[PDB]
Parts: structure tokens; C-alpha cells; sequence
């Protein structure tokens, strides 16, 4: 299975700051690669998809990059609705797989 | 890249993509073209303007060489004057809707050779079967 | 190689606009309600489940609402249904005698005003011989003085005689998902930011619209299609004066309209098979019919409205309302129904404001008409029969109509004021998703290919 | 809009069978894919099922994990995805929610998700 | 061999169930009668010579008569044109006067009583001024008496002002073609022995059905569709009480309605080219219209009828008639029309008898009323206007409306009743033999042809 | 003599007879299919049915290999799930209302096949053509 | 060789002669005046430009006029648009009250006659209560005595209550083009000498008629379709006495219809809305209305048609003319229709001749009715409304209608007699070129090709 | 020059002239023959006669081997009880409204050997492929 490593586990940040989340995979996923946000007590939320695209009702300030195994998600002017738990990902293979998300706490 | 993303084969479904796979599923635009005490009238007067909308380009198209086949060849050669474009961009790289404003100026030119083209095929036909 | 050929491709996906006759789709779940207690209940069509809503991939669409069809013909229809629905009812014919009113029996201040008059007067039973000396109770707004004595008639006894309504149908609104026919399909813009005009580059094909309610608000546009994320305003030229301000928020707004008379009817013999409806008494006190808003919510909604005004109009913009300076009572009031009765509020303790870029209730009190002229047409009017018991009703106004003022100098403040006009706008709030084509197949391309004989 | 609704979510001892469901509204049921992905009590995301949409190919797909013991399945008419669960191990304890991917090249992506029902093998 | 292939067929004899807008064949020679002395003699098709009633060899086919559609349709058009030959007439509103009615000149013994009274009132003339004061003759069944002395008013004052009928147009009944649309056939049962329900294994196509004589007969249907050999009795559930029992007899019974008094007319006029024809004088004796039947015949019948209902509730049972219970004065009375003019007789010197397994005539009384209310609309009646004359008309009693007595016990008698109720069963005695299919050709085989390239 | 109405049957004659009786004569159902103030519109909302319906026919008929040819061969197998019949009796022994029973369910997508098989061959006819 | 075989033609030119149904097409320009300002402008189909007016080369055609269809349709349809234009008009029924007339006020002469009598009565206002004393001025033509004082009534009042006409509304002709369907073709005789029957030999293809006026007038045909070379007579039987002799002339004559009254209008109401334009004062004198025709130009149009004539019955045959002997007011007249209102003039200023084979102006004294009861329906009128101002008229007399006189001796006079009688006959002068023929395709055809396999 | 009016006539042009000269253009009368609150349904009534008699002469085309070729050899002789005429007159000698009344008896008896024609040379075909 791919084995997506998300970096870091956990994250503090005052809101305002920018941020940079990052999933490696053990083989390329090119653009195969997926962001969502998952707030206490909720659903996860879509914030990119396929690497580098932008989702509507999404901020702008959300903002993927990355291609082959390196990814980085970046968040470019971090809001108190923001903090919550970060996923990244794959559908290179099956089976389907997930980083194990950035914790961002306040 | 194990392609999950949903796929809507349906009615215009190939409406934005290219020709060589606009082309691949032309029946869907065709079938769905007929079937589907004041406000009845409507009704009619809506029936008998889809049958006659529809009985015009069967009549067009019946008067062409082209009585059921919804493809076909023809004789005519295609002058660069009305499109000027590359093959072998025009069934990848432009779409159908592009395709209609490139050439609505030159509509009405097409469908007067049509015609021709068909009837001298048809009389030369009918000179064919003549001399046997 | 280079001779091409035509080929001609039928069935090819390719459209243009136009403009045909669409029809209805009922809801079947509202054909168990018997013979038109709504109109269009029996007469069209029962609609289908999951209409085809279908993606158009790498499709972007010049949309319009302003030059858009199909807003004219859902006026006209509607129109000519509520004549459907009128051409059963009974005329109201006898009634134009001269009357004679006096005031109501109520502790009468000098503050407030007798809204309703007596005016009893004569008219002919179901046999032509006798004659019956009837009463009833009239408003205010109905009556005026043939000129002691005082002695009344009916203001509409000018120039228009008109019917009586059924009390078999009911005026409340049903959806009605409008469907095209056989060869045209119905674009629907996805757009989740999609003003007024533009190309619209997220669209989607349907058959049949969703279920539209049919309301008749001036003002304060009611019960339906919020919007999805900020406060959508739209219009025309922004700088014309002429062009309402078609707002649309985002959250509902919740009015508590009530008319707290009791209001007892009674069923007086017009002729043979004529009854007539009549208010008969009225139980308890004579108050005040009013709406109810929240203080916090319609503060919070103008604090919305002023910062997407300034989103066209700048910032440091001192953005004031006023209160529609001038016009008849059906377009300085906000104008409606509820529950079958036609309430006339006094939208001016609402329209008025001033911003500057730095728990309670509104009370709104309405007044009852019984006759009505909606559309202002020539000869035609409507007298609403009177209903049973208190009367309540709660709704969500969802957008409002309003319009600059038409300033011609170098100031920093707008004025706006609200005014409805055409009701056909209010159907623009629900026909701008909508675009109707017409499919076109059989185009052609060249390709070398010949037909060999 | 779209809503996936997930039940049936419950405390079932080990070795036990359990039918999982979600009421989809709101699009086209029959063309989406749909997939169950479980989240653990250590808040982990796994994918659990999928099955594909009609024109996917309408497959099920399933990890090594639950082979031979989930499986996904849809009832278009209804818009509602169903995961049967067999010979449940204590690993199987989670939230397991519903989700619709998107549509075309760039769909194969989570793109909606249910609120979740509870699963407890213990 | 095995590689079988689907070869389509069109033009493939299948046909399905379907409902679909029937339409007349009106006979060409009622076409000589100018501009619809009958309703429909114009309006609708001239029939075709030689209907194609081909035979259907080695078919059966599941028909049903109770649950068959066409009997609804034609009630509904039928209703329609009924309001289509009212809609010229003359409205009949300004007759709601006090009358003052006393009895007509006549012996007066006390047994009989006065049948017509006098009713001399006021009504106004073509002038708007002037107001004559006319006289007329009234049936005691259309005045009630206003409440020393007597005035009375007409019985439908109260609630339905309507028309009368104009004396170009009547009400005889002709002949009615009922023709399928192209592309549905008319499937015709030619079982000589064959109830409601069940296959019947010789049936024949055709496309317009035989001549329907449209009759109004509530109980005791005339005039039409004679049976084959035996007297056959069909229903619903034999064993129920609420579904009627059709009879219907082989041999016709020959009935001699007629009204022996004068009646002659006279024209009041009520404005402008709006005449009313009142019976004025009455020339010899005031006499009671009657009915004859055989008493050798009906006393036959029901010796058949008592065979063919032992066939259903065995042997040894003593089967006894009766009179109808209740029920309104058009449904316990055989009310009829003949002439134009509209006999309610009393069917009980006749359904009367019991019959254990082991040349005069009887006369019906019957009595005439002039207001009509046929099929128990809400806000409609019918002024039938008088005619000249003694009236005379001879029928044929074809099939009785029976109605079984709901008994819970195990006794032997069944004490049956005649009973009409709706006014469909009726026109289910002319049209059980058709029902109308849609011919679906493009059927599928596989066979072993391939489409060669 | 020569010329007798015994066995030159009608309209619907051999709707009871077997398939390989009833396939002799399918042109007596083919033309009894189009010829045969309220009182009018009975005749014109009868009128516009029959013409609908019967285009209907006409456009999916129309869409396979058989424009008007009313018999022909395709190129799709006959898959022994839809009907597992002998062929022996399937034109003898059985009748054409008996197998609109026998296999109503398994249209659509027999005519969902016929569909795709004339457009994969026309499609490979024009790629046949356009090589030359 | 000898084995020819079938081969069909499709899309061949054979015609058969057929009736269906036709429609207009209306000239476009006419479509600028708003919403019906004319009967026909909005209802029926705007024209085509250049009207392929095609011949037929080779090809002789019976033409017919008097066994001609689709001037039956065109009489029935316009017959029909005008019950159609008079279904939104205000019903003119409480007019029948006792009038109470007196002579205008004028210079009355024995040897003139009061033409207009005063006519003051009551009549109700909006309010049902009160009746106003109201009066106006009639036409002597329209009241009748109701039988000290002098008291009337309207003539129409018995029998016939009829509508007033909308003042929005106009009587004008507009052209009309009639046109086949598809499928059809309209043949057209361009022939110079063409009676009524007989092979025409030089014909003409269009699908829109040219634009045809529909005019009323009975005798005296105006404004349409002059001939070609000559003055050319047609008929049925010449030796008939019953068939009419339809003059249509080469060259026009010019009338000069006047009426030198001021004619006042007032606006009396009648109720909720209904007004009454009743004329009010004459300002100046009662003068007489007028038609002039030239003394010079018509003696020498008579002079013409006294010469075609003896084509038909020989020379020395002194030809007279007598005026119409007696009948009808409508029959005897020319009745006619001039900017809105109806003259009826006195054509035995014309008529009044005789002929033997070897600057002035006539001046026609007319007389105008309001109540109208063209085509002698039995229960409509026409309450045309007064006009404004002195009206005159110019127009082309372009054919007469004459009528022989029915001699059984072996005379040589032939005293012609003028006579309208059927208002079809006009339109045998625009519709006797025009025949429509059904285009029927798909012919068969011998030759020596067969179908190979 | 080229192209003249003289001898390029118009609709029903040659409707006098002889069957060879009617014969050249065949397809004016062809096309020609579909396109060129009372009041509406006078053209609801002139559409709704004019499409059913176009189906049905193009139904009685369609089920005759001649699909929308407006000129077809077949398989029947010409009995000259039919016409007895000359063959070399009947192409220009005679004109084509002599023929319809010459004719005009003996039709729907050409009709009606039109469909046994057609469809016994149609199982003849279906039975030819049956075996291959
Ligand atoms: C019909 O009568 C009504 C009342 O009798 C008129 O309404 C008012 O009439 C008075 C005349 O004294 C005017 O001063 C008012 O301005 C009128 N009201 C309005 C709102 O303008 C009415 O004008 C009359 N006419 C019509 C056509 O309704
Ligand atoms: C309606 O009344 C009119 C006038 O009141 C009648 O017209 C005249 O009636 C008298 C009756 O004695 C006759 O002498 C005249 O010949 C009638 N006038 C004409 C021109 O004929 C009329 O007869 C009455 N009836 C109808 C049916 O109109």
C-alpha cells in the first residue's frame, strides 16, 4: 500500500501566519494528491485537489504544490476557522490512502 | 490515476469535448429529439413544432444522399476558403460549438451543393441504369 | 490527401437560443387536493422524479436575465390562470347601492381611526319581488361619500363591477417546475458568484426547473431561492436611475404578519345559488393588524447590504435609505398576502438608516383591503371574502427590490430608496439560473472520405 | 445540494455482521462513485470500499483488510450505498462515513462527505 | 448454427391494453336533418359503409367489462355536449316570483288530487317599465308554498336559476359509431355464452362499433342490444350487495307510455327575442299518463330470470321481488324520457311476486315534471318546455337493473329490488362486447442471418 | 377458379398463427398504421398521437441498419440468457404474443445493443472509407 | 425489349382539384397600428414578400366561379371574425325603455321630413338605485310608435338586444392574402377574355393571393380589381332570370359620399364601466348626406355597358334600365359603409334609362341607420356609435350587379333592373381567377429498367 | 453566358410538357412540399393535413424498395392490358396528367402488386442470407 507520511504531526500557529504542510509518498502519485480539512466534531473538508487545484468555498489561501512523491500544502495567511486536523490523499493505487494529517491547534 | 471520477455519458454529454469523441456517441443528441383546457393547445401547438422541426432536417437531410445513415460520405471537395484550418487540428483540437461559429457564414453555401452534388449523382444514376 | 470531403454528422451536439412555449410540471403529490383549491393542480401536467441535471465539462455560457425570456410568458400564463380561476366565481354585480355607513361599535380614540365602516343598505333576495335590508362591515379603504347625513358606496362601483372568490380555492403559492419540450433543453448555471450578464463557466443541462412558488410581494420579496454564500445584489447600468436594485441575501429573515380580529363571517342570499360572504361581527377588540422583524437580524442584513452597495460604489460611501418618497398605497407599501387576506404594511420604520464606513421587534402596522387590483388592470377587481378567526402567518423574506437615487452631484451619500414596479423582476429572482436552447444537430466537417458508386 | 446520510451504525460483538447505509439526495446517483472510508479512534483515515459509478464501471474495490468480509454495494433507484460487514474484528471500531467523488479527469478525489455512523466491535 | 442473431420485425401482430380519445361515427343518413335538430348530427364524423369486422382465428382474449374504461369516456362526452346543447338556450332567471297558485279547473275528486295548479303572477316585459301579469299551469311537484292563503315559488328558485331548451334541438336518441384512431383496433367478443369477466375464445377486430342508441332509462333499460339465446344475468361479486345485477333478456317487452292530455302551449314573452312556452289549457280531461307492459310477458320474464338466478344461487330457493326500498324520486321511480317529454313511472305492481322452484296488462301511473336534474349536478336543472298533444311512445324494455337484498342469515328467500344508482351502467350493457387495443409492431427474434459488410 | 378470400387474409388474419406464418404478411399491419368545435380537436389530438407514435417507431427503426427494409439481420449473438429456447420451435410452435411475454424484460437492452452495433459499424465502415 | 416494367415517380407535376382550408396573410405594413385597431391585423398570418407569381406554360385550365368552393370559407370566416370582433363589446340590452320622442328642432318643411326625432327617456346610472332623465337624437329609421303624446320605441327592441361597437374598433378593408398550405398550389386565369365557365388557357402558379379588400356593399361595387381591356359581363344562364349579372368595368368612377351634419357625441354611462356614446347636438344646420357621381362618365359607362350587352342579346335591341322595382330597404339600396357609418343611398337617379342601337354631377340622396343587421341574422343587431365632425368619402364604383327582367315575349327592350341580393357575388369578382389545386406527387410510369439484386 | 432562364423553369414547370422533359427535374416537385386564438388553429390544421399526407405517400414509398430515391426500377412487367401503348410515344408524345387519367382505373391494383413485389423479393433476400 502507499504509505502517504504528513509532516508535522502536530502544528501551533498564531492566525494570521502562513503555513506549509507536507505529505511524502512511497512511490509517485504525480498529481494524484488530495487535501482535507477536518475540524473537531465534523466531516472532513476538501481543500485541494490533485496536487495543486483550488476548490469553490474554499479561501484562496489555500494553495497546493508538489509532484511525484514531495507535496506541500500551503496555507498563506492562517484564520482561526483554519485550525482542525490535515489530510493528504492518493489515488495512484488501490488500495485508497491517507497521510496522517497536521494537527494545526491555536 | 485509478480514474474513480465520475463520467455523465448522457444527453450532450460530449458537448465540450473534441471531435473524435463527439463523434463517438452522436445517437444520444438524435434519440432524445422526439418523445422527450387552454394549456393543451400548448401541447399541440408544441408537438407539432418539435414533429415539424424534426420532419425539416429529415427533409434535408432525405433530400441529400443520406436517407438514414446520420454519417456519411459525399463527393464534394471542401475549399479552404470556408475554413482554412488544419486537419489535424479540427478533430482534436477545436469543439463542435467552436465549430459552428467557424462556419455559419458558410452555411447555405453547403447546403446549396448538397443538391447539386446529390441530384448529378442522382441522374448520373439514372444514366447508368439507362444504357442497362 | 489534401480532397476533403463533406461529411455531414447528425445528432452533434450544438444549440442556439430561442424561444418556444414551456409548460408546466405539477408535483403528483399535490394531485390529491380535489378540482383547484390551487390553480394548475388538474389542468397540467404531473411531474417526473430526478430531472437529468447533467455537468457540461469545459463549458462556459454568455448568461442574461434582463433581455431573458420566459419571465414574460410565466407572467402571461399566470395572468391568464388567475382569470381561470375567476371565470367560475360569482359576480358581484348587485352590490353597487348607495350605502349608508357609520362608525363602528368600539371605544373610538381620537389617536386611532375607524378603519370600518358599518354601511348597511338594501338588496335583492333569489325572488325579484321581495328585497332584503342587509348590514355588513366595510373598510375604510373601499368606501367613498356620494355627496346631514353620510352616505357611502363602493369605490370601485366607478368604472368596475367585479367577482366575489370561491372559497374552494386557496391562494397560497405551489411549485411549479416549468419544463421544455422535445428538442430544447434548459441551460442552469452552477456558478456559486454569478451576478446579473456574464459567461457563466459552470454550467448545467436540466429538463425541468425546480418547484417555483408564484408570490406577489412589492417589496420585500418572500419564500424563496437564498442565496448560497455573501449577499448577491444585481442589476442593470448600477449607474442608471432607472433600474431596480434586485438584492438577494443570504439568510431568511423571519416576518410574523397577523391580523388579530376575530372577524365572524356570515352568508347573505344574492339570487338563486348567489351566496355572499360577509364580515359579521367581530369578536373581542378592533387592534391593529401588524408584521414582526428582528432588530438584530435586519441590522445585521442592512450592515450586509451597505458593504456590498460599497463593493460597487466604493468604500468611504455613506450609504442612507429613505422610504419611496411618493406613489399609489400598492408600491409605497409592502403589499401582500397571507392566508387569503391582502395585508398593506408601512415599510418606514424599516427603510431608514444611514451608514457610514466606520432582542426587540420592528413592528410593521398593516391595513386590509378587500378589494384588489393586482396588476392594475383596466376592468377588473377582486373582493377577497372575509375569513374566520384571528389570523397569523410567519414567512422568510429572502430579497429585496431596491432603487438609487437619481443624484447628480459630486456627494458621498445614496439614498437609497426600495420600490418594486414591474413584478416580473421578482420572477427574475427565479428565472436567472435559467437560460432555454434549442438543440441543433446535423452539422458538418470535412474528412476524406467519398462515397464510392 | 448533496447530502450522503449515513446508519445503521451500532456495538456489535467480534465475529458479527452488520449493514451499514447511506441516503444520498441532491446529483445524479447512479454516475458518482461512492466509497466508505473509516476513521479510527486515533483519528486516521482508511479507505474501507468502493463501488463505482455507472460510467466507472460500477466495480467494487476493497483493501486486503476487509477482503473476503465488507462489501459495497448501491441501489441507484433508492440513492443509497450500503456496506455489509462480516467477520468484524476489534480493528474494525470507527466512524465510518460515506463519500461521493467528483466528476471527469479530476474526480477520482474525495469530493463529498457524510456526517459518519459509529461502529464499536468490541 | 448455434451463432443466432436478432432480426427485428416490423408490422408484427401484438397488441397491448391502452386508453386513448375515442371518437364518433354519426350515420350518414341522420346527416339529411339540418344543423343538429339532435345534438352531434353535425359536429362529429359521417360513418363509413361495411365496418371490417374480421374474425381473430385462434385467439382468446381476457376481457372485462367492470373494470373497463370507453364506458367513462363516453359519459364524459356525452355530459359535455349535454352542456354544449344548453349554452345557446335561454337563461331562465327573472321567473323567481311570488307565485299565487290555486287549483286547476277539473273534477276534483278526493282520491286523486290536483296535479297542476294555476300560478298567475308578474313578470316583466321586453319593456323595461312595463311588467305583465301572465298566467300559466304548474305540476305540484316544481312549487313549494312561502310561509288565511297559499303562494308558492318555484322548487328550484331556490339554488339553480337555469335554462330552457330550445325547441329546434331534441332529445331522441341516434345511432353512434364509436371509432378507434389509427393505429388501435377494436376488439369485439363473439362468445355467445360469455359474463363480465373471463377469456373469451372468439373475438373479432373491427374499427367503428355498431350503431349505440344513447338512452336515459334509470331503472328498466329500453330500447337497445338485445341478448343472444338464454336471458343472461352478470355482475360483480354475486355474493355482494353493493354491485347491481344486469339483466339482460333475448326477446324484447313492448312498453306503451303515453299522456292523454291535450297541453296546449302558449308563448309568453320575457324581453327581447327571449319567448317562454307555458301549457296554457288543457283541451278535454285531466287524465294520469300510464305505461302498459303484458302481464303474460313480464310474468314470463320472470319465469326466465327465476331459472337464471337459480343457476347462481342453486335450486329450491324461493326467489321473491319487491319495490325499491328508498331512495330519491329518480331512482325509485323508472323516470324516463319519451318524446321529448319525462315520464317517472312506479314499478310496483310489477316487482312484485314470489316463485318457489316447483293476456292483460299491467299499467304503470306515471307522472310528469318539468324541471330536470338529470345525473344530480349541483348547479343545474332543465326547463323542458310543453308539447302539443296527445304524446304516445312504444319501447322496448331490453335489460333490468336488479339489486340484491343484503340478508345475513341462512334463509332461503332473496327479496330482490330493482335499482338504477349510476347512470354508467347502463352504457356497460352496450359496450362489454368492445374494448380497444394499441397495435405495437417492431417486435425481435434471433435467427440464423447476419448483416453482411 | 384461382384467387379465393380463404387464405388471403386481413388485417391482424394471422395475429394467432405461428412466427413463420405471421412473418409471410407483415405489411398488413405496416400500412393500417396512418389513415386508419370540440368534436375537432378529439380528432386532432388523435391525429398527432398517431403520427407521433408512429414516427417514434420510425426514428428507432430508424437509427439501426433497417431504414425501411422491415426484415433484417444484425451482427449482435443472441445470448441464451434473454430467451433459452430451441430454435426448432421458436418459428413454429410458440406465437408472436407469446414471446412479447417471453421477453419483454429483456428489451431495451437488446435495444440499447442494436444501437451501439450499427454505430461501431458505421464507424468502422467510415474508417474503412476513409483510408481510400 | 417488350418486358417493361413499373417505375415510380416521386415528385411529379399532376394536380386534382380539392377544398381545404385557407388563411390569410396580411400585409406587414399594416401591422404598425397596435393591438386590432382593425378586425384581422394581429389574428392572422403577416404576408411574404414577392409572391412567386409563376406561369404554366402549355396549359389550358377549366376555371369556375359559380360552382366554385373557397368563396363560401371566405364569407364564413369573415362572417365569423366579425362575431368575433363583437364578443369584448358592451351589450346594449337596457336600452328597451318607453321612449318619449319629439321633432328636432329645425326648419321642418311638408315637402322635407324630420329625419331625427328628440327621444328623451330614462335610463339607469352606475348606481342601481337612481335612473337619470336622459335624451338624444334618433334617426326616424330606428324608433317605432308605441301604440295627447307621442310616444316610441326602438325597432330592435323587439325581438333583438345587441351590442354597441367599441370605438377602438374600425370598419376599414385591409388587404388580405389568401394562401394554400403546403402542398397546394392557387392557379390563376391571366386570361383577357375570360367568361364565367370555359378552359382558360393561360394560367398562372402563386401560393398568396393578391391583397383583398373585404368590402360590404350590395349594389354599386367599390375599390377593388378593375378589369383589363374591356367592360366584361359574366353570369350563370343568361337566358335565366334568377342568376345575376355581375358587371365588372375596365375604367373607375369616382363617388364623392358625403355628410354634412357635425354630429356631436356625448358619453352617457350605463353602469360599472359601460359607457353609451349617444350623438348629443348638431352644430349649424340638418342638411342631407349626399353621393355624387359624373353625369358624363356614367352616361358613357352605361353607354359602354349597353354595348356588351348587345353582344349577348343581338343589336337592335333597345336596351333600358329600371331601378329595382321594389323589395327591401337593403336590397334596393346601395347599402354600403363610409369611414364608420352606413349610407343608404337611392340609386333611381342612376337607373333610369333607355337605348336604342343607333360636366353636371348626379347627386344621390342618402339616408344613414344605426342599428345594423347585415346578413340578415335572426337575432343580432349593431349599434353603430355617432361620429365626430362632417364625413366624406371617396371611392371607386368598379362593378355593377344587375338583374334582367324576367320577359316571356317576343320583344326587343330588355329592362334591367340593379339588385344586390347575395353578398358572395362580390367576392365572385376577386375570386374568379383564382382556383386551388392539391399537388399529388409519387406517379407511375413503364420503361425498360428493372430492379437488379 | 452561362446560366440563362429560359430553359431552368420553376415549380410544376414542365407540368404540360412531356414525361421526358417531366422527368429531368423531378426534385422542384419534391422539396417543395413541406415548407413552401381562432386563427392558430388554421395552421394547426393546415400542418396537421399536410404532414400526414406527406407520411403516408412516403410510407407507400417507404415500404416499396424505393427508400427516398424518387426514381426506382422494379420486378413487375408491364401487362399492356394496363395501357396498350407504344413506348416510344409514352416518353414524349403524351404528357403525364394524360397518363393519370389513363391510368387511373388500374391504379391500387399497381399499388397493391407493388407490396407482393417487394416483399416476396424481400423473403427471397431474407432466405438467401439465411443459409449463408
Ligand atoms: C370613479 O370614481 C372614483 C370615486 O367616485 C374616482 O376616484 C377619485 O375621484 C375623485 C373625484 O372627486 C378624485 O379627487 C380622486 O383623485 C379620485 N381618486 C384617485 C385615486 O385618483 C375616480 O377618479 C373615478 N374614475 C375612475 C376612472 O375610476
Ligand atoms: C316586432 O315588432 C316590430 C315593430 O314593433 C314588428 O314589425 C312590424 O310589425 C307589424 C305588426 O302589425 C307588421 O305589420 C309590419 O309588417 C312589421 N314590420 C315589417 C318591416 O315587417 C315585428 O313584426 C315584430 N316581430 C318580429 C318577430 O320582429
Amino acid at each position: 500500500d502507499v504509505v502517504l507520511t504528513q509532516s508535522p504531526a502536530t502544528l501551533s500557529v498564531t492566525p494570521g501566519d502562513s503555513v506549509s504542510l507536507s505529505c511524502r509518498a512511497s512511490q509517485t502519485i504525480s498529481d494524484n494528491l488530495h487535501w482535507y480539512l477536518q475540524k473537531s466534531h465534523e466531516s472532513p473538508r476538501l481543500l485541494i485537489k490533485y496536487s495543486s487545484q483550488s476548490i469553490s468555498g474554499i479561501p484562496s489561501r489555500f494553495s497546493g504544490s508538489g509532484s511525484g512523491t514531495d507535496f506541500t500544502l500551503n496555507i498563506n495567511s492562517v484564520e482561526t476557522e483554519d485550525f482542525g486536523m490535515y489530510f493528504c490523499q492518493q489515488t495512484n493505487s488501490w488500495p485508497l490512502t491517507f497521510g496522517a494529517g497536521t494537527k494545526l491547534e491555536l | 490515476a485509478v480514474g474513480i471520477g465520475a463520467v455523465f455519458l448522457g444527453f450532450l454529454g460530449a458537448a465540450g469535448s473534441t471531435m473524435g469523441a463527439a463523434s463517438m456517441t452522436l445517437t444520444v443528441q438524435a434519440r432524445n429529439l422526439l418523445s422527450g383546457t387552454v394549456w393543451g393547445i400548448k401541447q399541440l401547438q408544441a408537438r407539432v413544432l418539435a414533429v415539424e422541426r424534426y420532419l425539416r432536417d429529415q427533409q434535408l437531410l432525405g433530400i441529400w444522399g443520406c436517407s438514414g445513415k446520420l454519417i456519411c460520405c459525399t463527393n464534394v471537395p471542401w475549399n479552404s476558403s470556408w475554413s482554412n484550418r488544419n486537419l489535424s487540428e479540427i478533430w482534436d483540437n477545436m469543439t463542435w460549438l467552436q465549430w459552428d461559429k467557424e462556419i455559419s457564414n458558410y452555411t447555405q453555401i453547403i447546403y446549396g451543393l448538397l443538391e447539386e452534388s446529390q441530384n448529378q449523382q442522382e441522374k448520373n444514376e439514372q444514366d447508368l441504369l439507362a444504357l442497362d | 490527401a489534401e480532397n476533403l470531403w463533406v461529411t455531414v454528422y447528425y445528432g452533434v451536439p450544438v444549440w442556439k437560443d430561442a424561444e418556444t412555449t414551456l409548460f408546466c410540471a405539477s408535483d403528483a403529490k399535490a394531485y390529491e387536493t380535489e378540482k383547484h383549491n390551487v390553480w394548475a393542480t388538474h389542468a397540467c401536467v404531473p411531474t417526473d422524479p430526478n430531472p437529468q441535471e447533467i455537468h457540461l465539462e469545459n463549458v462556459t455560457e454568455e448568461f442574461n436575465m434582463w433581455k431573458n425570456n420566459m419571465v414574460e410568458q410565466m407572467h402571461t400564463d399566470i395572468i391568464s390562470l388567475w382569470d381561470q380561476s375567476l371565470k367560475p366565481c360569482v359576480k358581484l354585480t348587485p352590490l353597487c347601492v348607495t350605502l349608508q355607513c357609520t362608525n363602528v361599535t368600539n371605544n373610538i380614540t381620537d389617536d386611532m381611526r375607524g378603519e370600518l365602516k358599518n354601511c348597511s343598505f338594501n338588496m335583492t333576495t333569489e325572488l325579484r319581488d321581495k328585497k332584503q335590508k342587509v348590514y355588513s362591515l366595510f373598510y375604510r379603504l373601499d368606501v367613498v361619500q356620494i355627496n346631514s347625513n353620510k352616505e357611502y358606496r363602493l369605490i370601485n362601483c366607478n368604472t368596475s363591477a367585479c367577482t366575489q372568490a370561491c372559497p374552494k380555492v386557496s391562494f397560497e403559492p405551489i411549485p411549479i417546475h416549468y419544463c421544455a419540450p422535445a428538442g430544447f433543453a434548459i441551460l442552469k448555471c452552477k456558478d456559486k458568484k454569478f451576478n446579473g450578464t456574464g459567461p457563466c463557466p459552470s454550467v448545467s443541462t436540466v429538463q425541468c426547473t425546480h418547484g417555483i412558488k408564484p408570490v406577489v410581494s412589492t417589496q420585500l420579496l418572500l419564500n424563496g431561492s437564498l442565496a448560497e454564500e455573501e449577499v448577491m445584489i444585481r442589476s442593470e447600468n448600477i449607474t442608471n436611475n432607472a433600474k431596480n436594485i434586485l438584492v438577494q441575501f443570504n439568510t431568511p429573515v423571519q416576518i410574523n404578519c397577523t391580523r388579530p380580529n376575530n372577524n365572524t363571517r356570515k352568508s347573505i342570499r344574492i339570487g338563486p345559488g348567489q351566496a355572499f360572504y360577509a364580515t359579521g361581527d367581530i369578536i373581542g377588540d378592533i387592534r391593529q393588524a401588524h408584521c414582526n422583524v428582528s432588530k438584530a437580524t435586519w441590522n445585521e442584513t442592512l450592515g450586509k447590504v451597505v458593504k456590498q452597495l460599497r463593493k460597487h460604489f466604493g468604500n468611504n460611501t455613506i450609504i442612507r435609505f429613505a422610504n419611496s418618497s411618493g406613489g399609489d398605497l400598492e408600491v409605497t407599501t409592502h403589499s401582500f398576502n397571507c392566508g387569503g387576506e391582502f395585508f398593506y404594511c408601512n415599510t418606514s420604520g424599516l427603510f431608514n438608516s444611514t451608514w457610514i464606513s466606520n432582542n426587540d421587534s420592528i413592528t410593521l402596522p398593516c391595513r386590509i383591503k378587500q378589494i384588489i387590483n393586482m396588476w392594475q388592470r383596466i376592468g377588473q377587481c377582486m373582493y377577497a371574502p372575509p375569513i374566520q378567526g384571528v389570523i397569523r402567518c410567519v414567512s422568510n423574506i429572502t430579497g429585496l427590490i431596491l432603487t438609487r437615487d437619481g443624484g447628480s452631484t459630486n456627494s458621498t451619500t445614496e439614498t437609497f430608496r426600495p420600490g418594486g414596479g414591474d413584478m416580473r423582476d421578482n420572477w427574475r429572482s427565479e428565472l436567472y439560473k435559467y437560460k432555454v436552447v434549442k438543440i441543433e444537430p446535423l452539422g458538418v466537417a470535412p474528412t476524406r472520405c467519398k462515397r464510392r458508386v | 445540494e448533496v447530502m450522503l446520510v449515513e446508519s445503521g451504525g451500532g456495538l456489535v460483538k467480534p465475529g458479527g455482521s452488520l449493514k451499514l447505509s447511506c441516503e444520498a439526495s441532491g446529483f445524479s446517483f447512479g454516475f458518482y462513485s461512492l466509497s466508505w472510508v473509516r476513521q479510527t479512534p486515533e483519528k486516521r483515515l482508511e479507505w474501507v470500499a468502493t463501488i463505482a459509478g455507472s460510467g466507472v464501471g460500477g466495480q467494487t474495490y476493497y483493501p486486503d483488510s476487509v477482503k473476503g468480509r465488507f462489501t459495497i454495494s448501491r441501489d441507484n433507484a433508492k440513492n443509497t450505498l450500503y456496506l455489509q460487514m462480516s467477520s468484524l474484528r476489534s480493528e474494525d471500531t470507527a466512524v465510518f462515513y460515506c463519500a461521493r467523488h467528483g466528476e471527469g479527469k479530476y474526480g477520482s478525489n474525495f469530493a463529498y462527505w457524510g456526517q459518519g455512523t459509529t461502529l464499536t466491535v468490541s
